[PDB]
């Protein structure tokens, strides 16, 4: 059914209205298959304590 | 359309795929030291009355 509405207002919002819905569908594509990413970091500690001599 | 559902999940199942790394941490350990330990001393003679 939701084709038959895709295809029906496809057709009521025209060829324009085909193009870019294939194009977002193709993003969409691209998305899920594309998916990755990382971060990392160094874990170092360290901190300074500064005294002055009195 | 029934196929095209069959084909999104199909899509989907298949495609999902990541790894990651975390690192937990946090350093936190004392070391505490008080009165023991030595310094130095040189040789001198030394004599008391």
């Amino acid at each position: 059914k939701a084709a038959e509405l895709i295809a029906n207002s496809l057709a009521t919002a025209g060829d324009g209205l085909i193009e870019l819905r294939k194009l977002e569908a193709a993003e969409d594509i691209a998305y899920q298959l594309s998916r990755s990413r990382n971060i990392t970091y160094l874990p170092a500690g360290q901190s300074v304590l500064l005294q002055l001599p009195q | 359309l029934r196929k095209i559902r069959a084909a999104q999940n199909i899509s989907k199942t298949i495609a999902t795929s990541q790894n990651r790394i975390y690192l937990t941490a946090d350093n936190l350990v004392l070391n505490l030291q008080d009165e023991s330990f030595t310094r130095g001393s040189d040789s001198l003679i030394k004599g008391k009355k």
